[PDB]
DNA sequence: TATAATGGGAGCTGTCACGGATGCA
DNA sequence: TGCATCCGTGAGCCAAG
């Protein structure tokens, strides 16, 4: 429902190093599957810290305990010599769909 | 995926380069790669050729000219609002006569606009595109005199505003009038004048009937040549001196003057073609040794006499035949301008020469550019064919360039635009498309160029056939004008071909248009393809064979509108061209030499070629086109990829893998849904926005200016009066909002104060004023603010400031602030989709998933079309459209159809049982029989003879996925839909008319200075217009009180007006209206032309509107 | 009947053709005051020229540029070339044309105008409502009845005053 | 009194004069440096009125207190600014004039 | 007809 | 195949068509005269003959010998309503506009 | 022609220098008529064009002034290749300009623009229909003038009769101007100070209500 | 303030239908 | 009295521009 990425001020961005754009980006962590496994729990900020020649996938995402990523072969970033990706994305609980022009998170 | 291609046509040549009209014409004009000693008398260069020599004494010829290099790159002006152009110089000599003096010089005449490499320029900023003008070619012509039958007016007609229309008719009195600058005479004067003689007009013209003794008049052979030159003038400058060296001048200047009168080189060409002669120059006569000789007018004389009497070979003309009508392209345009500024940059010439220092004289003291620099400003900023750029989309863009106006400078007036103007003449064939053309007032004046057609040095249009000899089809390939294909007998490109031979005993052809069927012995050339009638637009539609005309106009022009989506598709049903159009267009880049492909950025790809050099191609990345939608590349290969010359690297806006994007594939299902879809409205899925299918991306340029007054400097500041810190957040410590932040309606993008002017404070003021203990500030709040219904994402400002370096703005301005805002579009409930056959609709209802009809197997479908769309509109392409979308739905593949020779019907059924197996083998092998509401439905398919009477359920569901029709449940209640539907596949646009741009409304707000009524339109905050037959409307129903209101309240009485909103406010009833302020306005007009207009009682005594206010 | 020949020829009021600067400090102005000084430059000439006893090829010349200005000023184009501002081809615009046409001021701004509490949208079908019901977006309604809506703000607690209320939905 | 009639009758010169608060006898707008209206010329607020409500041109006289009263220093009357579209000018010809309406509005009235 | 066209006769005459 | 607007407008402007009917001015017989080369038909009353001379394809509704009332048409095409007017009055041109108008 | 000015007028002009020359003429000096009315001619030509070509009427030091700065710069483009800087010019323009007069007289030197100026390629519109009417109060303004007096006279009302009466005095409420305190002092009888005293109070008591009612802030801004 | 200088230039064009005033035989 | 010819006037609404 969130992302921050570093050196990145909105939506409509590149990041050098990057073959994706942020809306490119954003369109592919849309579809990422989190799992909760504690029932209480409602939200998280997965952390993400990535470099260098790598095609970084959802497995990329540093674990958090009672958390699983059903789609860790989801592709996320194509990264050449030197390229850097640092984000903050934020999973909660909800329910329906829910537009991003509707939360503001 | 596959891409399955259907189609038997070979097509022996491509798609010539696409802009080439634009591109080429404007080099043509410039011959700036051109050694000046190598030259042509064409272009720029002929307009120099034509000014000089200037004489009078003193004189100053034209030795040759040189362009210079750009200031500045294209990027760079379209950000500093600059013009895209190249120094003038011309190398210019004074001579003295006497003297023999001869200074000389390279003068500079200000700048010169340049075409960028995909045809288009950029004016003060932004991109603009020249039309192409259509025209009546110069030539001689007989037509038909319209009220005497037998009779026939001969018309010599010249380039555009060089030269006078000169008509010669057979009056009915006998003699042969010439009509010129509108007077008639008897031509024998102006034979005459030319050394004839009674000897050599009888000789030539006694043949015909009774003709030549009309043109026998004695007392005109009595005079030697001057004394009838001198008749002549005084029959056509009155009263004006008859003075000898007067009258050769003007004569001369009417008939000879090269400088002055001017056919084409196609004006002569014409002419030396019609009437069997060749002539010397591009004039009527000339003056040789002293006297006139004729060129024209004889061989005039004699083809309409042979006319009138009969003789054969002799005929009126088609003047809408396209071989009569040719196209003035971008240079051409932009020439004519040229030589304009040059003769008033002559005219100074002259002036200078006359008084000053004739010893202290240089060429730069008598080169006022001025005037040039100014007539070519104008023809590219405020002329009639000079068009914002439409670059809403790549394919938009360039059918812009490939339009062909009517109107414009020197052209039609939409009061002079007749049938046969607009008409889809014969000739039309392969050069002018004669679908893509607009449904309204301009109906085929603004037409679009064919596909495979191409305009000569003439500026016809030429199209190319196959030559065929003794029925074998060559690949030689000739491109003719009309004239040209008048001659021949020639044969449909889809005639069937065995080898390179006619396999068919009678074969389809057109001479002279005429449609006819003849033996391959008869064939003497063959179309390229059919391809090659249709405009680009029109050639993007699969199935057009199966579509009304009228609906086909619609699919043409509406592509031009299809906004660019972030995850833009091309479609599943192709035409084939949809790979050459992002190429032309300069959509996508590609790949300059074989190479390895070295790095791949979000910003930048650089390529290792051949030559062991590296190439670093910078992507455009979210830049704001002229419509504000966004032009944006992304990168399409990876590090260490290997690739051939011409390989795509990166994809354009609107570009799959370099195919043109302009829509998205959704799964459609036909059928009437609750009203919701009721005359051409649509339904649509939540799905398509949940997935962000139809999702735009738009930018809006925001403008501020601080300047200086008279009453102290605007200045751009965060230090704003009476606003809290809560208005402030976003701002930076220059008052300029921050990148990044999202904006909203009211707020603040710039900040700004202005001070306050005379501001003697009302007593109310003051008393305020004292109760608070509050100065009233200097200045006050101005800032740029936002629009209404206007938002989103600040992603760039621009500061430009005075004394900041290689900036200076305009006098008085002290800074200019932009702020550019971006935003995601989602589709929303009113805005607009189009399909290529001309089915257009607005969004009216978006259902949630759970609602949407869906297949058996679980999938709902994305869009709900109503059917009864289709049979009035005759559009049948996106009914096959959807069938074949229905196999390639569950092949999973593409599709490449050609228009005309696309995939038929049985083909078709191939793919839909081919996919039918893959739909339904599959639940068969999962472990499942045909459910109960398939049998329902299946019987009552069977009522509607769809089915064959006997067969099993997979036997009948076969027979009716062969007919592009599937069993569909109502996701409302899981009971199927009493019939079976016609679902599939169909490529759907947005179109540029999204309701977010359009919605409006108004309470109160800015009237008008003169007539006190409300501005008008969205960006203004403006009022509706309540017209004349509004009027009528509210007349008619007897609303009396709710018209007076329109008439009175609602605008223009300014009493009324403020009394309504104060009682409205203090929840009062409103006030009773006064007289509105239009009306004293109108009474005041009045006045002005001495008109007493007297407003009275019953008692006919004068009332008094303006209250005293303007009596004594 | 004399009357139909001018001697006092009337000057409209300057609103009506006024002189404004526009956002950028620039000024704009109708075209009856390039009309208007045609008119006083001739007619101030010709008092001049006849002071000083001029000729009658010059007094004539004189007198009939007189009139040509006041054919300019009432109805340019009606008799011979109609008046240019410099360096353009655009007639200037004349108490007549002001008056005639479907642009003039009757039909323009007289039998029809533009009013205020009105806007313009895209239709969309809505087969829910009843017969006498239309669906009307929450912020058109809200600028259409915008003074309504600041009484009954105020009526309510949700503002102190009308103009409050006002700064409120800005 | 409330209107229920409309006449149009022609302007003899002594009405054209009656309407008017002043001949306009100079071809000047407003002046090239204080953006002030000339005197005698097409926008004086001399002939046709204040610009500002109640104020007069010089500003010796500002405010309602004074209604009607004509400045002695400037000479424009201290009335509402509303008037500037009501108060007619004039001016007069050194030979009379035709009213081209009259001239070539066929069949010519005067002819 | 053309204002200048009569001075230039006019002026034509002395 | 119609006439469709500009007939309306012929009608509602009061326009003498091109294409006119020639009526009889008064009542009368019918006698027709027709060379081989000139046509015209005579409209004679107890004492009072009219002759029409119309060119030699215009088609007639009139058998020779008939008794017609003024106004009524002798030439096929459309009447002029001033003509009509001039003819049998007000009401017959009253009858003739609107029953032309609805007709398209 | 073109600088202006009609041909005819032109013509008009140079007839008044013809005037000026014949009385102004010596025939002993021998000269032809012709050499010594060309001067005049020109002169009188010269002056109409300076003195009536602008809408805006300037100065004719004035317009000699712009249009040697108008040819400075031409000479300035036609050497430089482009168009030349406010500082170009003021260089070439000589002492005492500096890239503020240079840009001062330029702004000076703008003629104005036609209302009736075309927007778009029809005939149904024209600038300045959008242009806004800043001058006619705004309905919202004037309702809210309106709302003022009338919350005014509300708050002075609960003042007693003579502490409203001596600030409407004061103030300009009353008869348009300000009073001194010496004659809302005469005029209610009591001293100079007294009056100032009065007024003190009921300012005092103003700002109280308005500290425990707040029904006048949102009119102050 | 003085050599002599002595009559202009750009037209610009693919309608059409009507009504009502001038122009002729 | 009858025609041909000539000049002037008109040619849909709203929207954005
Ligand atoms: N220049 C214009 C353009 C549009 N309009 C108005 O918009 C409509 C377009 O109809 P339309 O032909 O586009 C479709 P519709 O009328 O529903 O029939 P169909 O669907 O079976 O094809 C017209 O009928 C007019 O009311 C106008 O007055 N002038
Ligand atoms: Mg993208
Ligand atoms: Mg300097
Ligand atoms: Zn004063």
């Amino acid at each position: 429902t969130s992302v921050y990425i570093e050196d990145v001020l909105h939506e409509f961005s590149t990041i050098p190093g990057v073959k994706e754009d942020v809306v490119e980006i954003i369109l592919n962590l849309k579809e990422l599957v989190v799992r909760f496994l504690n029932p209480s729990l409602q939200t998280v900020t997965l952390l993400l810290k990535a470099e260098g020649p790598k095609e970084v996938k959802a497995r990329d995402f540093l674990p958090v305990a009672d958390v699983e990523i059903m789609n860790p072969d989801l592709h996320i970033a194509t990264l050449e010599e030197g390229g850097r990706l640092n984000m903050e994305v934020r999973v909660d609980r909800g329910v329906g769909y829910v537009p991003a022009e509707k939360h503001g998170i | 995926m596959e891409i399955k291609r259907f189609g038997r046509i070979r097509e022996v040549i491509p798609l010539p380069p696409l802009t080439e009209i634009q591109v080429e014409s404007y080099r043509r004009a410039l011959q700036a790669d051109v050694p000046p000693e190598k030259r042509e008398n064409v272009g720029i260069q002929a307009a120099f050729r034509e000014t000089f020599p200037i004489e009078e004494g003193l004189v100053l010829d034209f030795l040759e000219y040189r362009l210079g290099e750009p200031p500045f790159p294209q990027d760079e002006c379209r950000e500093k609002d600059l013009t895209y152009q190249a120094p003038l110089y011309a190398r210019l000599q004074l001579i003295h006569k006497d003297t023999g003096l001869i200074k000389e010089d390279e003068v500079f005449l200000g700048h010169i606009p340049l075409m960028t490499e995909d045809g288009s320029f950029i004016i003060n900023g932004a991109d603009r595109v020249i039309v192409s003008q259509i025209h009546r070619s110069p030539g001689v012509y007989f037509t038909p005199d319209p009220a005497r039958p037998g009779r026939y007016i001969a018309s010599i007609i010249p380039l555009p505003k060089r030269g006078p229309w000169i008509d010669l008719e057979v009056e009915p009195n006998g003699v042969v009038s010439m009509k010129v600058n509108k007077r008639k005479f008897p031509l024998v004067l102006l034979l005459r004048v030319l050394g004839y003689d009674q000897e050599t007009l009888a000789r030539e013209l006694g043949a015909y009937g009774e003709l030549v003794q009309g043109l026998m008049d004695e007392s005109v052979f009595a005079m030697r040549p001057e004394e009838a030159l001198i008749r002549l003038f005084t029959l056509l400058r009155p009263g004006d001196p008859p003075k000898r060296d007067k009258a050769v001048a003007y004569v001369y200047g009417l008939i000879a003057d090269p400088r002055r009168y001017d056919l084409g080189e196609a004006g002569r060409y014409k002419a030396e073609e019609k009437l069997g002669i060749r002539l010397s120059g591009r004039t009527l006569a000339r003056f040789e040794d002293g006297e006139f000789k004729d060129e024209v007018f004889l061989p005039t004389l004699r083809y309409l006499f042979a006319l009138t009497a009969g003789v054969p070979g002799h005929e009126v003309d088609d003047i809408d035949h396209l071989g009569n009508r040719r196209i003035r392209t971008v240079g051409e345009l932009m020439t004519d301008q040229f030589r304009v500024g040059l003769a008033r940059l002559a005219r100074g010439v002259r002036e200078r020469m006359l008084m000053g220092s004739e010893d202290s004289l240089t060429p730069a003291k008598l080169v006022n550019s001025r005037p040039l620099e100014a007539a070519i400003r104008e023809f590219f900023s405020r002329s009639q064919l000079s068009q914002f750029k439409d670059e809403t989309n790549p394919l938009s863009s360039l059918r812009h360039k490939r339009r062909i106006s009517a109107l414009g400078p020197g052209g039609l007036t939409r009061e002079r635009a007749g049938f046969d103007v607009r008409d889809v003449h014969r000739t039309h064939y392969g050069r002018i498309c004669p679908v893509e053309t607009p449904e309204g007032a301009n109906i085929g004046l603004i037409t679009s160029l064919a596909a495979y057609a191409r305009v000569d040095e003439l500026g016809f249009i030429r199209t190319p056939y196959r030559r065929v000899v003794g029925g074998v089809v060559t690949d030689e390939v000739v491109y003719m004008t009309a004239t040209e294909e008048d001659r021949y007998t020639i044969a449909q490109a889809n005639t069937p071909l065995e080898g390179n031979r006619i396999a068919a005993e009678r074969v389809v052809a057109r001479r002279k248009g005429e449609p006819v069927i003849v033996s391959p012995e008869e064939v003497e050339f063959m179309d390229v393809s059919p391809k090659q009638v249709f405009s680009v637009n029109t050639n993007l539609i699969p199935f057009l064979e199966h579509d009304d005309a009228n609906r086909a106009l619609m699919g043409s022009n509406m592509q031009t509108q299809a906004v660019p989506l972030i995850r833009a598709q091309a479609p599943v049903v192709m035409t084939g061209l949809e790979e050459r159009v992002v190429r032309d267009s300069l959509a996508a880049l590609y790949a300059e030499e074989d190479g390895e492909v070295a790095k791949v950025d979000g910003n930048r790809i650089v390529v290792r070629y051949e030559d062991g050099r590296l190439v670093e191609y910078p992507l455009r990345r979210f830049y704001r086109s002229n419509q504000g939608t966004a032009l944006d590349q992304r990168p399409r290969v990876v590090v260490g990829q290997r690739v051939r010359k011409g390989d795509l690297l990166a994809d354009g806006p609107a570009s799959e893998n370099g195919f043109l994007a302009l829509g998205q594939n959704v799964l459609v299902a036909i059928m009437p849904f609750d009203g919701y879809n009721f005359e051409d409205a649509i339904v649509i899925s939540e799905e398509l926005l949940k997935r962000d299918f139809y999702t735009s991306i738009h930018i809006e340029r925001y403008e501020i200016e601080a300047r200086d007054t008279k009453l102290g400097p605007e200045r751009i500041t965060r230090d704003i009066p009476h606003l809290s810190e809560a208005a402030l957040r976003d701002l930076d410590e220059e008052g300029v909002v921050r990148i990044g932040a999202e904006v909203k309606p009211g707020d603040i993008l710039v900040g700004r104060t202005s001070f306050k002017g005379e501001s003697e404070p009302t007593p109310e003021e003051r008393l305020l004023r004292s109760i608070f203990g509050e100065k009233a500030r200097d200045v006050k709040d101005t800032s740029l603010r936002v629009p209404p219904g206007e938002g989103g994402i600040v992603v760039r400002t621009v500061r430009l400031r005075r004394g900041d370096p290689g900036v200076e703005l305009k006098p008085g301005v002290r800074e200019v602030v932009r702020v550019y805002v971006a935003q995601k579009r989602k589709l929303q409930v009113g805005d607009k989709l189009a399909n290529r056959h001309g089915n257009k609709g607005v969004v009216a209802k978006i259902l949630p998933v759970e609602d949407m009809p869906h297949l058996p197997d679980g999938t709902p479908v994305d869009v709900i079309l109503n059917p009864l769309g289709v049979p009035s509109r005759m559009n049948l392409g996106q009914i096959l459209e959807t069938h074949l979308g229905l196999a390639g739905y569950f092949l999973g593949q593409r599709y490449i159809s050609p228009i005309f020779d696309g995939a038929k019907e049985p083909e078709i059924k191939e793919l839909l049982a081919q996919a039918f197996e893959v739909y339904f083998g599959k639940r068969k092998g999962e472990g499942f029989g045909v459910d109960k509401r398939e049998v329902e439905v299946l019987r009552r398919a069977e009522k509607l003879g769809l089915v064959t009477p006997g067969k099993t359920p997979e036997e009948q569901l076969k027979e009716l996925f062969l007919q592009g029709k599937v069993v569909l449940y109502d996701g409302r209640t899981g009971e199927p839909i009493e019939g079976p539907i016609v679902v599939g596949q169909m490529f759907i646009m947005k179109l540029y008319h999204m309701v977010e741009d359009k919605m409006h409304a108004r309470s109160t707000g800015p009237y008008s200075l003169i007539t006190q009524q409300p501005l008008g339109g969205k960006a203004q905050f403006g009022g509706q217009r309540f017209g004349e037959m509004e009027v009528w409307a509210l007349e008619a129903y007897g609303a009396a009180h709710t018209l007076q209101e329109m008439l009175t309240l609602k605008s223009d009485d300014i009493e009324g007006r403020n009394a309504a909103y104060e009682a409205i406010i203090k929840g009062e009833d409103v006030p009773e209206p006064s007289v509105p302020e239009s009306f004293r306005v109108l009474v005041k007009e009045l006045q002005a032309l001495a008109l007493d207009v007297q407003t009275l009682d019953e008692k006919d005594n004068p009332v008094d509107i303006f209250e005293g206010l303007a009596s004594k | 009947p004399e009357w139909m020949i001018l001697e006092a020829v009337p000057v409209l009021p300057p609103d009506l053709r006024p002189m404004v600067q526009v956002d950028g400090g620039r000024f704009a102005t109708s075209d009856l005051n390039d009309l208007y000084r045609r008119l006083i430059n001739r007619n101030n000439r010709l008092k001049k020229l006849l002071a000083q006893g001029a000729p009658e090829i010059i007094i004539r010349n004189e007198k009939r540029m007189l009139q040509e200005a006041v054919d300019a000023l009432l109805d340019n184009g009606r008799r011979g070339a109609p008046v240019t501002n410099p360096g353009s081809d655009r007639p200037l615009r004349s108490l007549t044309d002001i008056l005639s046409g479907k642009q003039g001021r009757f039909r323009q701004n007289l039998l029809g105008k533009r009013v205020d509490y009105s806007g313009r949208s895209v239709i969309v079908v809505g087969p829910q409502l009843k017969l006498h019901q239309c669906g009307l977006p929450k912020r058109m309604a809200l600028e259409l009845f915008k003074p309504f809506l600041l009484k009954k703000m105020e009526e309510k607690g949700i503002a102190p005053n009308v103009k409050a209320a006002r700064r409120m939905l800005e | 009194k409330e209107v229920r009639k409309v006449r149009i009758a022609l302007a003899s010169p002594e009405k054209i004069r009656s309407w008017s608060y002043g001949e306009v006898e100079k071809p000047e707008t407003i002046n090239y440096r204080t953006l002030k209206p000339e005197r005698d010329g097409l926008f004086d607020e001399r002939i046709f009125g204040p610009i500002k409500d109640y104020e007069c041109a010089c500003g010796k006289y500002k405010r309602q207190r004074f209604e009607g009263k004509v400045c002695e220093r400037c000479g424009v009357e201290v009335t509402k600014s509303i008037v500037r579209r009501y108060r007619m000018g004039h001016i007069e010809l050194a030979t009379p004039a035709a009213h081209i309406w009259f001239v070539k509005d066929v069949p010519s009235k005067i002819g | 007809s053309d204002p200048v066209r009569q001075y230039l006769h006019e002026i034509g005459q002395v | 195949i119609t006439q469709g607007l500009p007939r309306v407008i012929e009608l509602f402007e009061a326009r003498r068509p091109k294409a006119k009917a020639v009526i009889s001015e008064i009542d009368g017989v019918v006698r027709i005269e027709e060379t081989e080369e000139k046509l015209s038909v005579f409209v004679e009353s107890e004492g009072f003959s009219k002759e029409y001379k119309l060119p030699k394809e215009a088609r007639l509704l009139v058998k020779d010998g008939d008794y017609v009332e003024a106004g009524q048409p002798l030439t096929r095409g459309a009447i002029d309503p001033h003509q009509l007017l001039e003819a049998k009055g007000p009401e017959a041109v009253e009858r003739y506009l609107v029953e032309e108008i609805q007709k398209v | 022609t073109g600088r202006g000015l009609s041909f005819l007028d032109l013509i008009q002009e140079g007839n008044q220098g013809l005037i000026r020359a014949v009385e102004k003429f010596e025939y002993k000096r021998r000269f032809k008529f012709s050499t010594y009315a060309t001067w005049w001619i020109r002169q009188a030509i010269n002056r109409a064009i300076a003195d009536q070509a602008r809408t805006i009427r300037i100065p004719v030091h004035m317009v000699e002034t712009i249009n040697k700065l108008s040819r400075t710069a031409r000479q300035l483009q036609q050497e430089l290749g482009r168009e030349p800087t406010y500082e170009e010019i003021a260089e070439a323009m000589g002492p005492g300009w500096d890239a503020k007069r240079v840009e001062e007289t330029l702004k000076i030197a703008q003629e104005p623009v036609s209302l009736e100026t075309p927007i778009g390629d029809e005939k149904d519109s024209f600038y300045g229909d959008f242009i806004p009417d800043e001058h006619l109060p705004s309905p919202v303004d004037a309702a809210t003038q309106s709302l003022l007096s009338e919350e005014l006279e509300k708050a002075l009302s609960k003042l007693s009769e003579r502490e409203a009466m001596v600030l409407k005095l004061r103030k300009g409420l009353i008869d348009g101007r300000e009073h001194t305190l010496e004659e809302v002092g005469a005029f209610f009888g009591v001293t100079r100070e007294r009056i100032r005293q009065i007024e003190n109070k009921a300012l005092r008591k103003l700002k109280y209500h308005e500290s425990r009612t707040r029904k006048l802030r949102d009119f102050l801004d």
